[PDB]
């Protein structure tokens, strides 16, 4: 109606990645991922996303080769004519859960689960934004009513989501030993996502600083080249007849 | 500043050569400070920091 | 077409002069000398943009509250 | 005399340039 | 030596559409349709030719639109994500024979029968080079020998084809009756191979003349007007003091 | 007959307005010329000349 | 010479117009 | 700016005939421009058209030579 329509604003988290020297976490990346593959990855697609883009963020090579042999990709056609199916490699995409969109909405009640390689991108205030949503699911509010199949969610606008909780406590197993809380997948899964959507953020901003710093240099210098250059006119002394 | 300007800036050619050699070496003397104080600003959240790196089953 | 002047001009050379000292010379009245002549457009450019988003947020918060049981 | 010095002189600057626009470490 | 190897050179024939002011034989292109549609199309696609390109030139709206109707489509997904198959509409292209080159090769030793859309422009003297290739099987010279599979056509580059002899007499029905000889469906199929790759020839012909007799009138009009121009100082007397 | 042709050569937007009309009327006069003898060269060979158009069956 | 050129050139750009565009069908 | 001194007529382009002098003459034309222009048609066609048959001729004998 009013307020629900835009949703409820999500608040500022203190994200590791955030501030101009600030990198990844890259454990909290890999744990991410793995909330990804066996949580998120049943109903969303990351088709954005190869296998060889972990390896040197989260993975080792041997890690990431032996991720995809664990998955079936189709190929051909082989001399004879025919579509086979070959072991995942690295240049292979993350699979898709779907065969279209319309498969999608038809096992999700109608509704399209988005694709996620740039769903932190494509929000506003995005990061802050994913986490909410998947921690802010709770009961709704006195004199509002949720149609079945639907979920209340005040993130999301309107306050009804077709996506049901997902984070729930121990819905995965950390290969490190991190308790795995709703708060802390939903932590690790948005930064696997925000890296996802921006895998050149940490090259981008040891540029920015790089760059921003000799700029600077070169600014004091064009001032005092400038100033060198206009100081015999500006320094000079003109003598005229006129008085009014 | 004058006994620099007797052997560098006196031509131009050198002059410009100076200036290539101080791009050269300026450039690389801000990329390991600047990676320095990257690696100083994130401690333990590296790739090569991952506890269980490599022993993924 | 030219114009036809008559002046004295004296000029010293570029390196027998400071360079950068007169940019922090007499800086307080330079402050004043820029609140002093434009304390009047600053006022008509500022007013209107801050006044027209204020009561929008006022319009806004109220609108929200009418609407609220 | 100095025009052999002048082309010694710009032939430096023109190596220290392709020594640095191309920086060819791995391949020496 | 190499005489085989370039292919014995293919005769002139005189096609009705040759000459600066001579159009299709429309009959003979729906007669060559009908070849095609009962012969060629067996193994031979035509990607770059649809159902509605066929009417106001050899068929009716109406004739047209029930020959779609007869073939199946791959359509979809529908509501429910899945591909199915639906009668063919004027928009549809030709069928294809295979779903791959592969798949293509496979069923014909291995060797690919070309699309046929543009096979007119794509040889060196189409139309006569695919008349007198298709009514060219004949046993070989002497000292030369096949090797199975393939068939002898000296037109052919190389001499040894992979194509069988399929221009039988009485292969096809002709609806308006004339004899389907091996010539006549040899000429029929290649005057419908021949409107097939150069669509526009008629429209680009009646453009041609027209406007190369406006243009050679403005050629008449602009002599005129440099001559008139320069009149003045082509009949003009120069007295000067000099001899030699 | 004069009145017109008075008009056309000493007023240039009437000249203007002279070639339009030329441009016009010389340009359809030879595209129905062009198209009667294309129609004359080609006699039986047009798509309202076949026999059997109408019956696929 | 003022109005009769007006009039005389609005001629053409009418004539002009009907030439470029040939809407004949849309006299309705 | 070169100091000229000339006597130049004309005569109005609408006084003089403007097409038929493209045929008068005419074999004066063709003479001229054959008697000067000989020598130039010769130095250019001679050369490729003894090449040109020459090579037609290389390839029938090569042709022939290759059968049996
Ligand atoms: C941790 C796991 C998951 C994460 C991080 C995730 C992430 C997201 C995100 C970011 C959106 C976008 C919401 C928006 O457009 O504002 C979304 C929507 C959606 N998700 Fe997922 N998802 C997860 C698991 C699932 C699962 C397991 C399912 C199905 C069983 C699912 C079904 C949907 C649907 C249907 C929507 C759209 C709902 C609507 O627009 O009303 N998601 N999800
Ligand atoms: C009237 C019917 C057909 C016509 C007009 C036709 C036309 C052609 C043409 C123009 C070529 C290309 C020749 C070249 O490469 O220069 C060709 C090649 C070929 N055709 Fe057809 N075709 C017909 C029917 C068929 C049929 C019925 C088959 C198989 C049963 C077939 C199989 C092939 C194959 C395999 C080739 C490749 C031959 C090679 O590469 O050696 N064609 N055909």
């Amino acid at each position: 109606a009013d307020e629900a329509e835009h949703g409820l604003e999500c608040p500022n988290y203190p994200w590791p990645h955030e501030g101009i020297l600030s990198s990844y976490d890259h454990a909290s990346i890999r744990r991410g991922h793995q909330v990804y593959q066996q949580v998120c990855a049943s109903c969303h697609s990351m088709s954005l996303i190869s296998y060889r883009d972990l390896v040197g963020v989260a993975y080792t090579e041997e890690e990431a080769k032996a991720m995809a042999a664990e998955i079936e990709v189709v190929d051909g056609p082989n001399d004879e004519g025919e579509m086979f199916t070959r072991p995942g490699k690295l240049s292979d995409r993350l699979p898709e859960p779907y065969s279209n969109e319309s498969a999608a909405r038809f096992a999700n009640g109608g509704a399209y689960p988005p694709d996620l390689s740039l769903v932190t991108k494509a929000r506003h205030n995005g990061q802050n934004y994913v986490f909410a949503l998947l921690t802010g699911y709770r009961d709704p509010p006195a004199g509002i009513s949720i149609r079945e199949g639907l979920h209340y969610n005040p993130y999301f606008p309107g306050g009804a989501i077709a996506m049901p909780k997902m984070l729930n406590d121990e819905a995965v197993e950390y290969e490190d030993g991190t308790p795995a809380t709703e708060a802390q997948m939903g932590k690790d899964v948005v930064s696997f996502l925000s890296w996802a959507a921006e895998p050149e953020m940490e090259e981008r901003k040891l540029m920015g600083f790089k760059w921003i710093f000799l700029l600077s240099l070169a600014l004091l210098q064009a001032a005092y080249y400038r100033r060198l250059k206009w100081s015999v006119l500006k320094s000079r002394k003109l003598v005229l007849d006129v008085v009014n | 500043f004058e006994g620099f300007y007797k052997l560098i800036m006196r031509r131009n050619s050198v002059y410009v050569t100076f200036i290539i050699a101080g791009a050269f070496f300026g450039e690389r003397a801000v990329d390991y400070g600047v990676h320095k104080l990257w690696e100083r600003n994130n401690v333990g959240k590296r790739y090569e920091d991952i506890s269980v790196l490599g022993q993924r089953p | 077409q030219p114009v036809k002047l008559k002046a004295v001009v004296y000029a010293l050379s570029p390196f027998q002069q400071k360079i950068m000292t007169g940019l922090w010379k007499d800086l307080p009245e330079k402050i004043h000398h820029k609140v002093s002549e434009n304390w009047i457009s600053a006022t008509l450019l500022v007013t209107p943009v801050v006044g027209t988003y204020w009561y929008a947020q006022y319009f806004k918060e109220q609108e929200k509250l009418e609407h609220r049981f | 005399t100095i025009d052999i010095q002048a082309a010694a002189g710009w032939g430096i600057a023109a190596a220290a340039g392709a020594i640095w626009v191309v920086q060819p470490f791995g391949w020496i």
